[PDB]
């Protein structure tokens, strides 16, 4: 087990940091949350350590939870552009917003991960590699 | 001097000729393009390298390549 | 191929190898390059159509009707 | 009769339809983006209203509408400056104590800790300190209290809005026709007698009834509330009367030509109020008064509609031999004849030749205001003092490369060789090798005897050998021409015999003839000259010389050179010619241009870095009651100035203290934006060392990757442009480096100011 | 000998240089219906007259340029031509070169370095390492 | 008014537009949850 790293609240350097401190909205609760709930170094700051099987949930939340924003993004821009090669002028639909196609693409990518997953076991994730321009080798 | 070369895909547009600054290029007669006609370079001991001739080609990929080679007064387009 | 026929290019050095193209015309002569190919995408020099032979394409989609 | 009004009648219809149009303006943009090319393409061709059409008409229209929206932009921005002095400001507490309050009129919110950047800069305030001098101007202008610069505010908005509404009328409802445009001699006149004169009036007007008085007796102690109000003095004739006793009198002295009279409030009294440190406000007063009636006589030298007044054509004509000196008579037989047209189809001339004018304008600004503190508490307000001067000389070094670029542009687009035959335009373009070679040689001269003189000052105090080194006390370099410019203004006043007898004090204190102190701090000084400035002045013509050079050859080659003869035709703003002929990069007058920006960039830091340390060495400074001044770095020019190691170490080194240690401060975010100006100088550096086929090949793979995964824009990415490489390269590489200095000045004359 | 009057030009330093006496110097010779201003190619403005006109210049590029470019876009002459002058008086007639500017088909012009193939199909270089021959003009 | 509806539509204007929300979302964030760090999200206020 980790020894150099001991919970914030017994730590005396981040005491006295939290002593040391102006009275403000940016302090006081920050580190009554510091205190109860983090892992301080010799130098009395807070570490993050991924050496824990305890509160592995405070790793696997926020990479979870951006990992799912960034999905939820890219499928929605995906699926717009996807949806506007049909037009006659996708340009213009890429420099004029079509609402209801971004609507629809957005309410679509809700869903992203299971959308992910049916298209990669339909094929239709992926183009084949001999309908991609390529350069010559 | 430069080298200029001339392939077979050459639709004889003429736009290489007009835009050559030293007339190196003129179109003569050829039988493998619609207009009957082709670049051709004669006189690349005036020509400089501009790659005026590359940008005025059309096709896909340049029917006409200017490959830089030994350098000379002319070349190196040198008025003293 | 003929008009109206969508095409991909087998033209190495072609900016638009291995990509789709339409049949605009074809040339009945015996020129080098009889086919001419249009691209909805241009290339480096903003230019959007071609000249191929009919061994530098193959078709994938009949014309219409 | 010739001088006369004609405009068209709803030239333009109001209608949003164009704003769903991107790229109207232009035939190529019009037809939509089919590479991310077009975006900047659009973005880099909106103003360029003479590639938009060809009809000049329709363009000086243009030009004249976006003058209007400028002008409203400009007040709206007057007005914000006003309204955040009327309400989040501690402008009263500064008016109450101004040398022991800090002005500041921006405050923070509490989010995400930045409310730490809140300073306490003293009348029980918090809040981050200006350096524009607001406080001060307001100050001189007689403002008392927020409600005014509140009204200044409402004011301001309202003639934004005016301006708005005169851009739209005058484009979309009465378009002056071209002939209205090309008036000159009726646009001077009233530019001179109705636009400088009548406001140089209206201003003396404001200062004799407002200011001079709300001053004198904010000057005598009197407190703020037992002033009265600025319209208080004038309907009561009595505090005229007590302030300037002349105003008892009336308008009768004036109208009789007994000026003498006025005398108690129009002085000439020169040199600075011992109160405040700032000019008297009756001298300048009597400055704006006679810079009006000087500007409304200027305002009647140019013949309209009666037959009196000179005539443009006629003058420019006249200028050529054998009518001019007998050795200014190599101007040649045709000599101006022929530049009116310039003037009648070139805006770009104009606007070439009125920024540079505009330059200089700045940087007579900059010196003279530093030089005369116009006005009250500004000397002593050490931080607003420099910051004033080191933006007025970039605003300045800015005009400056602009009128050379518009010049250029003038060269490519609007000359024509039928206009100039044989006239000074044409033999200055026939001597242009003489002219260039000629500058190359004195700039090769001046970077020897300058910059290779300081290296040779390093090697020397390396070795040990003092006495070999430029210095005071080795191998003097004096100035003696400037010393003696010095002491000439100074014993002019009284203090080549007297030739000023009227100025009691000295006109500038930098010359001589004494020290003024207002609140423990040096307010001007006399400014010694030795060695170190004689090479620092050379210094800065070394540096000026390089940039005309740079700027000057690609104006008089833009048309072309023996390595490109059509340049013209390949236009102001283009690449290359190719890798032929050797290699023809950033021939064109634009990358003269980009050039030219470095060149200035380096010449205004210098001379910017030379006015910091120097006012921080021998003038800048607090004054103890036994007269004895210590100043800001205890007189390092004289002796660490002469080597560049000494530069690095007491100037950059040493000075850089206050922003390099401002963490966990209220000057913390100078520490930060010095670092970010660091790392925006590193990030323009691969644009200006890359190449776009690199970029554009590894945008080739990115796309490959998208294409992949059917995630690839129609609007197909590309590599900037070779000149828009350049012009991102440059424009960062610029904000970086000003942006650097800029934190470092304000956090040191923060802390230490 | 070239005939031909020299435009009116108050002289410039854009002119002939040492290469014009030691090495080569080009020659343009033009008809035009009057006396009218054109540009100079290395800067300034001269006077071409009504006769015949003749221009000594450095380098050929500026003669092209200024028939090109000047006369006949601008002036509507198209009879200007282009000589070479060697220091030894030895002069030859460049351009056009046979009568019949380049940009118009003329038969008799044969075809000069053209490859029968197609750009891609030029031979990598390492098969014709230490032959001496480029891709461009190997067979 | 049909043209101003389609201008509103524009890429700069729609990038602006979700900036600004994007912004205040996390400046309301900011304001309201003070000092979040990983290993304290979702948690009781101590
Ligand atoms: C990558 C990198 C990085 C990272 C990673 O991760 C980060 C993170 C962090 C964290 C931890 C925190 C919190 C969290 C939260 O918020 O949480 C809630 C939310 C949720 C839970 C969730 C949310 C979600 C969302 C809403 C979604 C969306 C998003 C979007 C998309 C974005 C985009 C948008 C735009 C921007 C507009 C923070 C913070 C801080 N910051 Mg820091 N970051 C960084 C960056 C940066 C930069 C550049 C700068 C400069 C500007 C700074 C600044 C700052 C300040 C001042 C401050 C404060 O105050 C805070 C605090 O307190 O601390 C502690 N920093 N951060
Ligand atoms: C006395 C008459 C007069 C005055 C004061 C001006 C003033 C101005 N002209 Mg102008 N002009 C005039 C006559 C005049 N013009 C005539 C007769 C012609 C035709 C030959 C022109 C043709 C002309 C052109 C083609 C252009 C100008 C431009 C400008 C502006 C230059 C920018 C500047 O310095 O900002 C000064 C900043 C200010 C805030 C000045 C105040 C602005 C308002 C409009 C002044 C109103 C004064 C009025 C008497 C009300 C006063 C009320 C009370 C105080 C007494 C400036 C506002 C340029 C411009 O920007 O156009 C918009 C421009 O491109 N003028
Ligand atoms: C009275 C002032 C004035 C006026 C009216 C003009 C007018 C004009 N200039 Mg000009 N110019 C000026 C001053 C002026 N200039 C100065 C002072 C300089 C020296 C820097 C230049 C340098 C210059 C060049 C080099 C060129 C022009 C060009 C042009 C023409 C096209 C305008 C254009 O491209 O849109 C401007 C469009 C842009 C996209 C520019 C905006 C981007 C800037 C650089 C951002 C600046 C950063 C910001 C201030 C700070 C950071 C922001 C933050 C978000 C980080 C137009 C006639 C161009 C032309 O073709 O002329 C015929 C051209 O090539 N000018
Ligand atoms: C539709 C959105 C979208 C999607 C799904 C992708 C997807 C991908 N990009 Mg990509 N990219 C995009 C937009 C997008 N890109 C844009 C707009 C740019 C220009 C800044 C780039 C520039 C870019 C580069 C330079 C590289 C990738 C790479 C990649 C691949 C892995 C890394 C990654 O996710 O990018 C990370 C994301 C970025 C680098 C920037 C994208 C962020 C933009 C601003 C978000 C735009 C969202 C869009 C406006 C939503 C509108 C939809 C609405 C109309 C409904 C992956 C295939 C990499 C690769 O080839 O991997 C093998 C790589 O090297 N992209
Ligand atoms: C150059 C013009 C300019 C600039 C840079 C600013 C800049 C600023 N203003 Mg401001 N303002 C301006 C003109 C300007 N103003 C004008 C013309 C008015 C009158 C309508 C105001 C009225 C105004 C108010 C009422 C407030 C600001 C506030 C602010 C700050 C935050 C703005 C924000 O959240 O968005 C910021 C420093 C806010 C502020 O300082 O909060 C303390 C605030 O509450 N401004
Ligand atoms: C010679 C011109 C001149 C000078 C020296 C001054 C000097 C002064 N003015 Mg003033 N002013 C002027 C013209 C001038 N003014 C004009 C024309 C107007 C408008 C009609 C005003 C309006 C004005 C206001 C509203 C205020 C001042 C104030 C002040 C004082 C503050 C310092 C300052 O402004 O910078 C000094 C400026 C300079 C040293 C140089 C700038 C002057 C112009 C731009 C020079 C132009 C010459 C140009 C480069 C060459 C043209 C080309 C050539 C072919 C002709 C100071 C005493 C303030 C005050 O009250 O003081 C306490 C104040 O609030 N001025
Ligand atoms: C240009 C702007 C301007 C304006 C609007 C005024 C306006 C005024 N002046 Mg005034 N004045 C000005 C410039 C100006 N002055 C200048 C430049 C001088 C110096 C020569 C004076 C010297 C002056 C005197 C000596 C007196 C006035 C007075 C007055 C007031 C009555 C004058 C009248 O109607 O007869 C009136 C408010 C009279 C007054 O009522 O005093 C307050 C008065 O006695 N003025
Ligand atoms: C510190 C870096 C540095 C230096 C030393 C130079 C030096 C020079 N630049 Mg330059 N330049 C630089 C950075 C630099 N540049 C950058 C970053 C840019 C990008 C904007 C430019 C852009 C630029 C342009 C656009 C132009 C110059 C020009 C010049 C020359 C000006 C004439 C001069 O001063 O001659 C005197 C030479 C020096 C002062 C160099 C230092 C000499 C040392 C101190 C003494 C050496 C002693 C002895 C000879 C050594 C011999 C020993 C032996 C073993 C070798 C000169 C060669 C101009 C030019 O060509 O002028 C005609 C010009 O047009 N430069
Ligand atoms: C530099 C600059 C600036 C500004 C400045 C200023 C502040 C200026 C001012 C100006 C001015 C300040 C002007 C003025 C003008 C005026 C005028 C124009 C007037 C006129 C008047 C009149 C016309 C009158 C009339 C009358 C009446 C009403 C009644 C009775 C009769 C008589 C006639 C007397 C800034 C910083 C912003 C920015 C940058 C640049
Ligand atoms: C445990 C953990 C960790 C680690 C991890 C790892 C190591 C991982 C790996 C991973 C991997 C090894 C991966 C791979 C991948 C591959 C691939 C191949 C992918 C692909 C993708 C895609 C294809 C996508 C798509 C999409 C989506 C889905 C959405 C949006 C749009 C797009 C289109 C982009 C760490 C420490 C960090 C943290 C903590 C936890
Ligand atoms: C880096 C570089 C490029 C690549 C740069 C490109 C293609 C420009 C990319 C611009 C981007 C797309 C603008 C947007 C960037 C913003 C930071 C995105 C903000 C996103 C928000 C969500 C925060 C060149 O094309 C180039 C060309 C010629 C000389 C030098 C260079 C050069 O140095």
């Amino acid at each position: 087990a980790n020894s150099t790293l001991v919970p914030c609240s017994k730590s005396p350097a981040f005491q006295a940091r939290m002593k040391n401190a102006p009275d403000t909205y940016y302090f006081n609760k920050p580190f009554k949350a510091y205190a109860k709930y983090e892992l301080c170094g010799t130098d009395g700051l807070p570490h993050l350590p991924l050496d824990r099987l305890d509160r592995a949930t405070d790793v696997l939340v926020p990479i979870g939870l951006f990992l799912y924003v960034a999905g939820f993004i890219g499928w929605s821009g995906r699926s717009y552009l996807r949806a506007t090669k049909s037009a006659s002028d996708p340009e213009m639909k890429e420099i004029f917003i079509d609402l209801p196609l971004a609507l629809q693409s957005i309410s679509k990518a809700v869903l992203w991960p299971l959308l992910a997953l049916q298209e990669f076991l339909s094929g239709d994730l992926t183009a084949r590699d001999e309908e991609i321009p390529i350069s010559p080798r | 001097s430069h080298t200029v070369k001339i392939y077979d895909t050459c639709i004889g547009c003429t736009q290489c000729v007009r835009a050559c600054p030293t007339d190196v290029l003129e179109m003569v007669p050829w039988d493998g393009c619609k207009a009957a006609q082709i670049a051709s370079s004669p006189r690349t001991e005036d020509c400089v390298g501009c790659k005026r001739c590359e940008t005025a080609c059309p096709t896909d990929f340049l029917s006409i390549r200017v490959y830089l080679g030994a350098e000379t007064t002319r070349s190196m387009g040198l008025a003293y | 191929v003929e008009r109206g026929s969508k095409v991909r290019i087998l033209r190495r050095e072609s900016y638009w190898y291995q990509d789709v193209g339409l049949v605009a015309s074809v040339d009945k002569s015996g020129i080098k390059y009889p086919v001419i190919v249009r691209f909805d995408k241009v290339n480096y020099a903003g230019v959007n159509t071609n000249n191929f032979a009919d061994f530098e394409l193959l078709e994938i989609e009949k014309p219409k009707a | 009769q010739k001088v006369r009004v004609v405009v068209d009648n709803d030239p333009v219809p109001t209608s949003p339809e164009l704003w769903a149009k991107p790229g109207h303006f232009d035939r190529t943009l019009a037809r939509g983006p089919k590479t991310t090319t077009w975006i900047w393409n659009l973005h880099a061709n909106a103003h360029d209203f003479d590639t938009h059409t060809s009809d000049l008409e329709d363009i000086s229209r243009k030009i004249f509408a976006a003058h209007f929206g400028h002008l409203a932009v400009i007040f709206i921005w007057l007005s914000g400056m006003y309204f955040h002095g009327a309400k989040f400001s501690n402008f009263e507490a500064w008016m109450a104590n101004p040398t022991g309050v800090k002005p500041s009129a921006q405050v923070v919110w509490s989010l995400v800790g930045q409310d730490i950047l809140n300073a306490d800069v003293g009348g029980g305030f918090h809040g981050i300190q200006i350096t524009s001098g607001l406080f001060q101007l307001w100050r001189a202008a007689g403002i008392t209290n927020t409600f005014q610069l509140y009204c200044t505010a409402i004011g301001g908005l309202v003639m934004a809005a005016i301006m708005l509404f005169a851009g739209w009328f005058h484009y979309h409802k009465r378009a002056p026709k071209l002939e209205w445009f090309q008036n000159w001699e009726a646009m001077m006149n009233h530019h001179l007698a109705g636009l400088l004169g009548l406001g140089c009036l209206g201003w003396a007007g404001h200062q004799i009834h407002v200011a001079l008085p709300v001053n004198k007796l904010l000057d005598a102690g009197v407190a703020i509330k037992d002033i009265p109000l600025p319209h208080e003095f004038i309907l009561n004739t009595s505090l005229m009367a007590e302030l300037y006793p002349s105003f008892a009198k009336g308008l009768v002295p004036f109208f009789t030509l007994q000026w003498g009279q006025y005398a108690d409030f129009l002085t000439f009294k020169g040199g600075l109020n011992p109160v405040t440190g700032g000019l008297w406000l009756s001298d300048t007063a009597h400055h704006h008064l006679a810079l009006a009636v000087l500007f409304i006589v200027a305002g009647h030298f140019y013949r309209t509609n009666w037959g009196i007044g000179h005539s443009f054509k006629e003058m420019l004509d006249d200028a050529k031999s054998p009518n001019m000196l007998p050795f200014l008579n190599f101007i040649g037989p045709v000599g101006h004849e022929g530049l009116d047209k310039i003037f009648e189809t070139s805006w770009h001339a104009n606007l070439s030749i009125h920024l540079v004018q505009f330059g200089t304008a700045s940087l007579l600004v900059a010196h003279h205001m530093y030089a005369m503190p116009p006005y009250p508490y500004l000397a002593t307000d050490y931080a607003t003092a420099l910051s004033l001067f080191t933006h007025h000389v970039w605003i300045a070094g800015f005009c400056i490369v602009g009128g050379a670029a518009h010049a250029a542009i003038f060269m490519v687009r609007d000359y024509d060789p039928a206009h100039h035959v044989n006239n000074i335009l044409d033999r200055t373009l026939r001597h242009r090798d003489v002219i260039i070679s000629h500058l190359a040689w004195v700039c090769q001269f001046l970077g020897f005897h300058s910059f290779a003189m300081y290296c040779h000052n390093d090697t020397m105090r390396a070795f040990g050998r003092p006495q070999d080194m430029f210095s005071d006390t080795g191998i003097q370099l004096q100035p003696i021409f400037a010393q003696w410019i010095q002491h000439i203004h100074t014993a002019a006043v009284g203090a080549l015999g007297t030739t000023a007898p009227g100025i009691g004090a000295p006109v500038s204190y930098a010359w001589g003839g004494g020290m003024v102190a207002v609140g423990g701090k040096v307010a001007m000084m006399p400014i010694a000259l030795g060695t170190a400035d004689f090479l620092i002045h050379h210094i800065h013509a070394f540096t000026i010389h390089v940039t005309v050079l740079v700027l000057f050859k690609g104006v008089l080659f833009a048309r072309g050179s023996r390595l490109v003869p059509d340049k013209a035709n390949l236009g102001f703003r283009f690449p290359c010619d190719g890798p032929g002929r050797g290699g023809t990069c950033q021939v064109s007058a634009w990358d003269h241009v980009f050039l030219g920006l470095f060149w200035m960039y380096n010449s205004l830091s210098m001379v910017v870095f030379h006015f910091s340390w120097k006012m921080q060495s021998d003038v800048w400074g607090t004054v103890d009651s036994d007269g004895i001044v210590t100043h800001l770095t205890g007189g390092n020019f004289a002796t660490s100035s002469i080597t560049n190691n000494g530069w690095l170490r007491d100037f950059l080194w040493a000075q850089s203290a206050q922003v390099i240690q401002s963490y966990n401060s209220s000057l913390s975010a100078y520490g930060l934006m010095f670092l970010a100006g660091h790392f925006i100088f590193g990030f323009s550096l691969m644009f200006l060392f890359s190449g776009r086929g690199y970029w554009q090949e590894l945008i080739e793979s990115i796309v490959w990757a998208h294409n992949k995964l059917k995630v690839a824009p129609a609007i197909q990415p590309r590599a900037l442009s070779i000149v828009h490489g350049r012009a991102v390269g440059v424009a960062h590489y610029l904000l970086g480096g000003i942006v650097t200095t800029w934190a470092f000045f304000l956090a040191r004359m923060s802390a230490i100011g | 000998t070239l005939e031909g009057q020299t435009p009116i030009f108050g002289g410039g330093t854009g002119g002939l240089l040492t290469k014009a006496e030691r090495e080569e110097k080009y020659v343009i010779t033009w008809t035009s219906p009057k006396e009218q201003v054109f540009e100079m190619p290395t800067g300034g403005s001269a006077i071409m007259r009504q006769g015949k006109n003749k221009l000594e210049i450095a380098r050929k590029e500026y003669g092209i340029a200024l028939g090109g470019q000047q006369l006949r876009a601008k002036f509507k002459i198209n009879d200007y031509k282009i000589y070479r002058v060697y220091p030894n008086g030895e002069t030859q007639m460049i351009h056009p070169a046979d009568g019949v500017f380049p940009e118009k088909v003329n038969q008799g012009r044969p075809k000069v370095r053209y490859v029968d193939r197609n750009i891609g199909s030029n031979p990598s270089p390492a098969k014709l390492k230490f032959s001496g021959v480029q891709p461009y003009d190997a067979p | 008014m049909q043209h101003v509806f389609k201008y509103l539509t524009l890429a700069p204007v729609m990038a602006t537009f979700t900036m600004v929300a994007l912004s205040v979302v996390l400046i309301m964030l900011q304001i309201w949850f003070p000092g979040l760090q990983y290993g304290t999200y979702f948690k009781p206020t101590p």
